[PDB]
C-alpha cells in the first residue's frame, strides 16, 4: 500500500 | 479520549534554505524524504517492505512551502523567528553493564529554529564510529525534537559528552555522562 | 559568527483518530515562525485565520471550491488511507519489554535504598508498572521517570521505590503492556 500526502496550496499574493 | 495521531509535517528555512518533508506517528517518525538523493528513507528498515511513498511529491510540497514563506516573511514584514535554546539530556537505552554493548542517547527537545550541531565526546575527543540521528520531529507547541545515538562499550575508564550548538545558546552545552 | 535572522515555515496535517477510524478529525495548518496562522478543521468545513497573518490566506482558499471539496473528504481519502496503509506495523506493533530490577546504590540492610524497576525496548507507549512488598502493592514513596521514547520506536521508563530493607522482604515489580496477556514480575530479596 501507498502513503498518500496532502498537497499545500499557495498563499495569498 | 483520543487513540492515535499521524502527522504530515514540513518546514522550509531561510536564510539555510532547509526543507524537510516527514511523517510522524505517535510522536515518532515513519519516514522522510532525503532532500538532497531525493528518497524516501524509512525509520526502521522494515517499514518500507510493508509500504511506499513518492519521494517526488514532498519535493513539489518542499517548493511550495519555500515560496509561502517568502510571501509570509514580507507580509510579516521581515519578522525574524526568536530562538529557544534546547534541553538537552543523556541517557542509555537499557540499564548498563561493563563491557555490554549498550547505547547513549542525545534527547534534544523544545528548540527553534531547527538547526543544531551534535558531536559527541569520548573523553573529550570526537566520536563518529556508529553514530546515528533523527531529523528534526515536530512538537505540538511547534518547537522541535531530535535524537543523536552513540553505541558503546560501558567501561569505567571513559567519560562522555553530547555538545550541542544552538542559536538560542551563549555558549555551546556540553551534557556529561560516565559509569557510577 | 552567524547572526542573520531566520524565517521559518511549517505545514502540518494531523489526523486525529477516535474509536479506530470510526471517529477521524484532520487538522491542517501553517506556522510562520512559531505562531500558527491558518488552519483547516474537517469539524469546522472551511480555513479560519489563527492570527491577523492569515486573514488573506483563509478569505483566498476558501474561495475555491475544489480545494473546500478536496479537503472536506481528506478525512476519508487521507486519513483514512494513510491509517489503513500503516496499520500492520504502527498501530499494531507489540515489542515486549525487558525488565530488570536492581537497587540504586549497594548499601546494608536497615538503610534507606531507591529500589529501581527498569523497564525497557517496549512499544507501545502505554503501560503499567506496580511495585509489591510482600505481596502487597506499595502506593507510597513510587518515584516515577515517566514515559520515556527513544525516538526509534521504542520507549523505557524506571519507576523507583523508596525502601528500607530488611532480610526476608521480598520486593516485586509488576508490569502490564499489551505485548502480554498476564503481567511481567521480577522479585528482589533483600
Amino acid at each position: 500500500a501507498a502513503y498518500s500526502d496532502q498537497a499545500t496550496p499557495l498563499l495569498l499574493s | 479520549k483520543e487513540e492515535h495521531v499521524i502527522i504530515q509535517a514540513e518546514f522550509y528555512l531561510n536564510p539555510d534554505q532547509s526543507g524537510e518533508f516527514m511523517f510522524d506517528f505517535d510522536g515518532d517518525e515513519i519516514f522522510h524524504v532525503d532532500m538532497a538523493k531525493k528518497e524516501t528513507v524509512w525509520r526502521l528498515e522494515e517499514f518500507g517492505r510493508f509500504a511506499s511513498f513518492e519521494a517526488q511529491g514532498a519535493l513539489a510540497n518542499i517548493a511550495v512551502d519555500k515560496a509561502n514563506l517568502e510571501i509570509m516573511t514580507k507580509r510579516s514584514n521581515y519578522t525574524p523567528i526568536t530562538n529557544v535554546p534546547p534541553e538537552v539530556t543523556v541517557l542509555t537505552n537499557s540499564p548498563v553493564e561493563l563491557r555490554e554493548p549498550n547505547v547513549l542517547i542525545c534527547f534534544i527537545d523544545k528548540f527553534t529554529p531547527p538547526v543544531v550541531n551534535v558531536t559527541w565526546l569520548r573523553n573529550g575527543k570526537p566520536v563518529t564510529t556508529g553514530v546515528s540521528e533523527t531529523v528534526f520531529l515536530p512538537r505540538e507547541d511547534h518547537l522541535f525534537r531530535k535524537f543523536h545515538y552513540l553505541p558503546f562499550l560501558p567501561s569505567t575508564e571513559d567519560v562522555y559528552d553530547c555538545r550541542v550548538e544552538h542559536w538560542g545558546l551563549d555558549e555551546p552545552l556540553l551534557k556529561h555522562w560516565e559509569f557510577d | 559568527g552567524d547572526t542573520r535572522p531566520r524565517f521559518l515555515w511549517q505545514l502540518k496535517f494531523e489526523c486525529h483518530f477516535f474509536n479506530g477510524t470510526e471517529r477521524v478529525r484532520l487538522l491542517e495548518r501553517c506556522i510562520y515562525n512559531q505562531e500558527e496562522s491558518v488552519r483547516f478543521d474537517s469539524d469546522v468545513g472551511e480555513y479560519r485565520a489563527v492570527t491577523e497573518l492569515g486573514r488573506p490566506d483563509a478569505e483566498y482558499w476558501n474561495s475555491q471550491k475544489d480545494l473546500l471539496e478536496q479537503r472536506r473528504a481528506a478525512v476519508d481519502t487521507y486519513c483514512r488511507h494513510n491509517y489503513g496503509v500503516g496499520e500492520s506495523f504502527t498501530v499494531q506493533r507489540r515489542v515486549e519489554p525487558k525488565v530488570t530490577v536492581y537497587p540504586s546504590k549497594t548499601q546494608p540492610l536497615q538503610h534507606h535504598n531507591l529500589l529501581v524497576c527498569s523497564v525497557s525496548g517496549f512499544y507501545p507507549g502505554s503501560i503499567e508498572v506496580r511495585w509489591f512488598r510482600n505481596g502487597q502493592e506499595e502506593k507510597a514513596g513510587v518515584v516515577s521517570t515517566g514515559l520515556i521514547q527513544n525516538g526509534d520506536w521504542t520507549f523505557q521508563t524506571l519507576v523507583m521505590l523508596e525502601t528500607v530493607p530488611r532480610s526476608g522482604e521480598v520486593y516485586t515489580c509488576q508490569v502490564e503492556h499489551p505485548s502480554v496477556t498476564s503481567p511481567l514480575t521480577v522479585e528482589w530479596r533483600a
